[PDB]
């Protein structure tokens, strides 16, 4: 079939129409990143030659390319370090959270440490169980516990402190009023957010609850982590099954060569074993090479995301998840990261007669912040993401010159208190 | 006559353990779902190779002949069970048409409710020999379903081989160069294969 | 590490300059049980054979040629060779052997040799000085002729029947006396399988039915199937093997291995250094076992400070104070509990405007390379 | 030790040049790396078996170095597009990006030029001596909620 770029919506726009949202749902979407490779290095002599020495005296003559394979694949595996540790040690203290868990209503036990477990949170504990010849894999420098000890302190930061804990030393501040803060930073007036705190901790704890169902139900959310470690074992394997690859030589069984043929022919055909071998080393250190690449791009989108989303309010349209961004939480997984970002969605609309200005005694009006609506017999100002309509006043509003330039102003009482 | 010959005539390409894992390989196999020329007998064409079967219940069929001539000229394959042992040796040979049951030399060797499988090839002067027993339920068609069959024999004698016959409810097809993939279990025994060449899925 | 970075002065870090590799300590052979030997008794221990005018064919295959046995037993008076000496010999192959015999008068036996003269080498019993092998000949006054002489017999194209009637007797010199003789040449009727006893848990070389490797052999509960030999891993690599002497698996891992990493300070600071066999097991080389390999010459620490050179696996080593290298588990940062609760804010009374560096690379040293002239100048 | 990131993309390119250079000394099979032994001892026909063994070397030698050379030049416009990012936002702007402007509240910062690179001043307000404070989300007056 010829496909839907998706279902046809004309807006219902006119001159004089606005719909302001009268509810909100509280969102949280996941975001996964890889951050780094599997750290290799390959004994490329031992690679090549398999401890032959025949062969080891052929590859001197090759010169520096059996050391500068060793020097690439060591800078990707210094670099994975790097990657790894640009992401979580944001933070200079490891801030840790108290016994009691007085956060406003707000759930944080899924995401938070669990002791009976390393000591990973379950949702990291559900990331961490979704994701499954002279080649070496060489440690991370981070062990999962230590990057588990950096996403527990980013995140005790982030529930006790709000964005303090970057700009500075860590400040305390009530998660209610860190909350009345994030909404402040999207243009939402914060008693939005104490009146309707119960219902708003209850669709966080709900979309949290969400998380931990979507990570049970399917692995396919873990895609992109699993596609890394899925290209290494690939990388991985390819690079081991051109052992057997004979590349015109009479056996790529090496003893084979050494054993079948006289020293003069059995170099000839050990340099094509040689040549092959070799070919296809630089061809899986270049792809490596290349693929490091790819995910320190990933990497340094994972630091800015922290940077911005998890130490600070991103302001940033959509990079923060879609909805205008409260916050997030960082989780680790097998090698990447997961930010669980919390976004306001607005959800309820209703259609209202809307205004630029309002003329009183001549003198044309404006919102100092918020929009003029009407409910069809009266007027209000309202702010722009929740309806909330107030009487106009000479406090909500400001005077600028008089009613004749203003394209489509209408005429009301301002009430002057 | 012919009949389908489903999934069967797969064998051990090598004699290597692999485990809980898929081994894509080349070899001399029947193709899956290929048309098994049935018999109730004449000499056959050996071509790539032959697989060989019979449904039984009775021990009448016993032994096999290969050549060129499969008489006089030439080197000549025999082979026979007589239940004391199987019997083989490669002889300039002769005889009328074919031996029944009335129920120079330079080489030899010694060692319906059911059917009898075999596969017999010739590759680098080796005639090779794998086989497969099992109870069955049908009488007239080879059984749909899956048994690897595994070697017996592997003759280094260098002999030409171009024609066959056999000696006396019985199937010979051709194996052919095709790539099969091959379901090795924990055990490392074959318990399914894919004929890549079969069909786009297969592919 | 001087050679490894072709430099006098090395600055700190930790640098890869070698890959230690467990040396085999021994050569291991596996062939089955030893059968099926060439039966030379008809041509070495029988008391006749057929007439230096009329010599006689012999050949061998599917079976073990006993060579070193024949050429070390005294049943053989001498033995010359046209191809290869029996030594290598004893250590031949062919798809088969083809080989002749004969018995005469000791001096009519000479006369049929490889690249002898004689009615025999012309016709009757004819051999080339360029045959691909050897020939041997034995005393026979006690059975190939009477007391009358061997007046019965023959005397004198390759390997077949120039010739009359033989003239051989027991009381004769040494050319006249009775003797018998052969002559032979070149995968079927190769020379014995030497075998070795088996070596377990060591790094050995091996051989098993003629595949090869290095690697510490294991007793393993991997079930071959009676015909199966070998085992693989998923990426075709040889993993376990069948003893053909006694039909138990042997699971094969690698002989140890892995980058010598040295650990130093920077060389105006110190001529002190660690080092890191990574992934090793210090079993199989101060001493330190890590989760990254076994460090050596560094002092394990349980104190714990900021990152110096990175090991892995969480270890990092500094050189400190009286003085030498230390390897500790690092610290992540001073731990702090927040000082949190529903009702408690802390507001900051003051502030420090913080002037911060950040350095950006922007250009490389433009290069331009005329490749004609690099390649060929 | 400020300046490494400066000075190793300086090593990076004077390593690669002299791996390049050392790579002509190489033999890769021919009876000597000197193109001239090759051209005097030999006639055509024997030495241009010889020389195509120099040329097939020193080609993938060339190979390596522009491949490399071209993910490293990937790597440091990575870095230029960071840095022309910085100073649009964060020296023509006053960035609101946490952690984008050195570790701090920013408020402005300063270009300073280095060899195959640039250094900002990344002027940053911390706060700093805070006190404990009790606090409420809102407070009651005439039974109505105020809010700051
Ligand atoms: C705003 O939307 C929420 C849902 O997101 C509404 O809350 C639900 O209200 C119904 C009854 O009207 C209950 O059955 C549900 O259990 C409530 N859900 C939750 C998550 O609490 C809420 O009533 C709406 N508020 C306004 C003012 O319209
Ligand atoms: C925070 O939420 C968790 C669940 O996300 C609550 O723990 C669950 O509580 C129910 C009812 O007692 C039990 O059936 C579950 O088995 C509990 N799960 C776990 C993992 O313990 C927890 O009680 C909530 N805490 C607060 C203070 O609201
Ligand atoms: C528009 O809003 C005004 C004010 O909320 C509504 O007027 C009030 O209506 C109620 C009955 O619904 C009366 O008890 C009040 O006395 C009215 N107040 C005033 C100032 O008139 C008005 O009904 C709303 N109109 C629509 C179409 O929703
Ligand atoms: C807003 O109110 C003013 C009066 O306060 C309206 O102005 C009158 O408009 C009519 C038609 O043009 C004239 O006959 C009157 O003389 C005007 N009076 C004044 C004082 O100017 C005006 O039309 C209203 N505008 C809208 C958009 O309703
Ligand atoms: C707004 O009103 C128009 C009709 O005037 C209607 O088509 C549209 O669906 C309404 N939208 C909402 C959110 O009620
Ligand atoms: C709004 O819509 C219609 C068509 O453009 C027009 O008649 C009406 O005057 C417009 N009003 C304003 C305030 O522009
Ligand atoms: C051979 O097999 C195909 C199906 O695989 C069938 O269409 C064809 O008729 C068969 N040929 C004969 C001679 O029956
Ligand atoms: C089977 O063959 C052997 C010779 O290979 C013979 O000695 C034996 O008697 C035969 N047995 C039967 C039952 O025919
Ligand atoms: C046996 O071999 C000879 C040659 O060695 C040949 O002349 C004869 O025809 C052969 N006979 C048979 C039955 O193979
Ligand atoms: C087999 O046939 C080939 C020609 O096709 C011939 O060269 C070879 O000698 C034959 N070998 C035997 C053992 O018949
Ligand atoms: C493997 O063999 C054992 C007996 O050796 C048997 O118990 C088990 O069920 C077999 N497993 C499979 C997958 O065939
Ligand atoms: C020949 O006879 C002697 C008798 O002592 C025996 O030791 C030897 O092994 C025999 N050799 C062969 C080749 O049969
Ligand atoms: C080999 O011979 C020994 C006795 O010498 C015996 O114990 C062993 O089982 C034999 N092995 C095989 C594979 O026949
Ligand atoms: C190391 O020695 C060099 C001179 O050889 C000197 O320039 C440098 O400052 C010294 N560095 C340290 C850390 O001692
Ligand atoms: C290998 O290392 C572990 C600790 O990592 C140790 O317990 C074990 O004893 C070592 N192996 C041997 C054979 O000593
Ligand atoms: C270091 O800690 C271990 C237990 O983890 C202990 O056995 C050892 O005595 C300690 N050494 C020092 C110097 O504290
Ligand atoms: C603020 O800190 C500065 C040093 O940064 C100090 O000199 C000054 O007296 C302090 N002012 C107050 C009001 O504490
Ligand atoms: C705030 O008060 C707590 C005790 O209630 C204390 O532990 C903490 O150190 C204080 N913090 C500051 C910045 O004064």
């Amino acid at each position: 079939y010829t496909m839907s770029l998706g279902a046809e919506n004309s807006v219902a726009y006119s001159n004089n129409s606005i719909a302001i949202p009268t509810n909100f749902t509280i969102s949280v979407t996941t975001e996964i990143l890889p951050v780094s490779m599997t750290k290799t290095s390959v004994d490329c002599t031992m690679y090549i030659c398999g401890d032959s020495t025949e062969c080891s005296n052929l590859l001197l003559q090759y010169g520096s390319f059996c050391t500068q394979l060793n020097r690439a694949l060591t800078g990707i595996a210094v670099e994975q370090d790097k990657n790894t540790q640009e992401v979580f040690a944001q933070v200079k203290q490891i801030y840790k959270t108290p016994p009691i868990k007085d956060f406003g209503g707000f759930n944080f036990s899924q995401i938070l440490p669990d002791p009976s477990k390393s000591k990973r949170s379950f949702i990291e504990d559900l990331l961490f169980n979704k994701v499954t010849n002279g080649l070496t894999v060489l440690p991370p420098l981070l062990t999962d516990e230590m990057i588990a000890q950096y996403t527990s302190a980013l995140l005790a930061g982030t529930i006790t402190s709000g964005w303090t804990f970057g700009a500075g030393a860590a400040l305390q501040i009530p998660f209610a009023m860190q909350m009345a803060y994030r909404f402040n930073g999207i243009g939402v007036t914060q008693n939005v957010l104490y009146e309707n705190q119960k219902l708003i901790a209850n669709q966080f704890n709900s979309a949290i609850g969400k998380i931990q169902d979507s990570l049970s139900s399917t692995a396919s959310a873990l895609g992109k982590l699993q596609d890394v470690v899925n290209q290494n074992a690939q990388a991985l394997n390819t690079l081991v099954k051109q052992l057997s690859s004979n590349f015109g030589a009479i056996s790529s069984v090496l003893n084979d060569i050494l054993s079948r043929l006289d020293k003069v022919e059995a170099e000839v055909q050990i340099d094509r074993l040689i040549t092959g071998r070799l070919q296809s080393l630089q061809t899986y250190v270049t792809q490596q090479l290349i693929r490091a690449a790819e995910i320190r791009a990933s990497a340094n989108l994972a630091a800015t995301k922290m940077s911005e989303c998890v130490l600070g309010q991103s302001k940033r349209v959509d990079f923060c998840g879609k909805g205008y961004h409260l916050m997030s939480f960082p989780q680790s997984a097998p090698h990447g990261v997961v930010f669980l970002h919390v976004t306001y969605v607005p959800a309820q609309e209703k259609n209202f007669t809307t205004a630029p200005a309002i003329c009183h005694d001549g003198k044309a009006h404006f919102p100092r912040e918020g929009v003029f609506v009407s409910n069809g017999t009266h007027w209000f100002v309202t702010q722009r993401n929740f309806y909330e309509p107030q009487i106009i006043t000479t406090d909500n509003t400001f005077v600028s010159g008089n009613c004749d330039v203003v394209i489509g102003i209408v005429n009301n009482t301002v009430y002057d208190p | 006559a012919y009949t389908n010959s489903f999934t069967r005539g797969v064998y051990y390409p090598d004699k290597v353990f692999r485990s809980s894992v898929l081994h894509s390989t080349q070899d001399l196999f029947l193709p899956f779902f290929s048309n098994v020329t049935w018999f109730h007998n004449p000499v056959l064409p050996f071509n790539d190779g032959v697989y060989f079967a019979s449904t039984e219940k009775s021990n009448i069929i016993r032994g096999w002949i290969f050549g060129t001539t499969l008489d006089s000229k030439t080197q000549s394959l025999l082979i026979v069970n007589n239940a004391t042992n199987v019997v083989i040796k490669v002889c300039e040979f002769q005889f009328c048409n074919d031996p029944f049951l009335g129920v120079n030399c330079t080489f030899e060797y010694v060692s319906f409710k059911n059917l009898r499988e075999f596969v017999f090839k010739n590759i680098d002067g080796y005639f090779k020999i794998y086989s497969k027993h099992t109870p069955i339920n049908l009488v007239r068609d080879l059984p749909q379903g899956f048994s690897a069959l595994e070697p017996l024999v592997d003759l280094p004698i260098g002999i030409n081989i171009t024609r066959f016959q056999t000696l006396l409810a019985y199937y010979v097809g051709y194996l052919q160069p095709r790539t099969f993939l091959l379901k090795y279990n924990e055990n490392g025994t074959i318990t399914d294969a894919v004929d890549c060449a079969l069909d786009p899925l297969s592919e | 590490t001087k050679c490894t970075l072709k430099s006098f002065t090395v600055e700190k870090g930790i640098y890869q300059t070698s890959n230690f590799r467990v040396q085999p300590t021994e050569s291991i052979v596996r062939f089955p049980n030893i059968t099926n030997l060439c039966p030379f008794g008809e041509v070495f221990n029988a008391t006749r054979f057929a007439s230096v005018y009329a010599w006689n064919r012999k050949r061998i295959s599917n079976c073990v040629a006993d060579y070193s046995v024949l050429y070390n037993s005294a049943s053989f008076s001498t033995f010359k060779c046209y191809g290869v000496s029996p030594t290598k010999l004893n250590d031949l192959c062919f798809t088969n052997v083809y080989a002749d015999s004969f018995v005469i008068r000791g001096d009519e036996v000479r006369q049929i040799a490889p690249g002898q003269t004689g009615k025999i080498a012309d016709y009757n019993y004819k051999l080339p000085d360029d045959f691909t092998g050897c020939v041997i000949a034995w005393n026979s006054n006690n059975l190939d002729s009477k007391v009358g002489g061997n007046y019965n017999y023959l005397y004198r194209k390759p390997f077949e029947r120039p010739l009359q009637s033989y003239g051989f007797q027991p009381t004769n010199g040494v050319g006249y006396q009775p003797y018998r003789v052969v002559v032979l040449s070149f995968a079927t009727v190769c020379g014995p399988k030497k075998s070795t006893n088996l070596v377990k848990n060591k790094c050995v070389n091996f051989n098993f039915n003629g595949l090869t490797g290095t690697g510490v052999l294991t007793e393993s509960n991997k079930k071959f199937l009676p015909f199966q030999q070998f085992g693989r891993d998923i990426a075709d690599t040889t993993d376990a093997v069948r003893d053909p002497q006694t039909l138990e698996i042997l699971d094969i891992t690698p002989c140890s291995f892995g980058g010598v990493s040295v650990i130093t300070p920077g060389t105006n600071t110190s001529n002190q250094v660690a080092v890191l066999y990574q992934g090793v097991n210090c079993t199989e080389v101060n001493v330190f076992q890590t989760r990254a390999g076994c460090l050596i010459g560094a002092e394990h620490v349980n104190n714990s400070y900021e990152c110096d050179i990175p090991i892995g696996a969480g270890i990092c080593a500094s050189y400190q104070t009286s003085q030498s290298i230390i390897a500790y588990t690092m610290s992540l940062g001073a731990e702090n509990s927040v000082a949190y609760s529903n009702n408690s804010i802390a507001i900051p009374t003051n502030f420090t405007i913080s002037v911060t560096t950040e350095i950006l690379p922007v250009s490389m040293t433009k290069t331009s390379v005329d490749c004609t002239m690099y390649i060929c100048g």
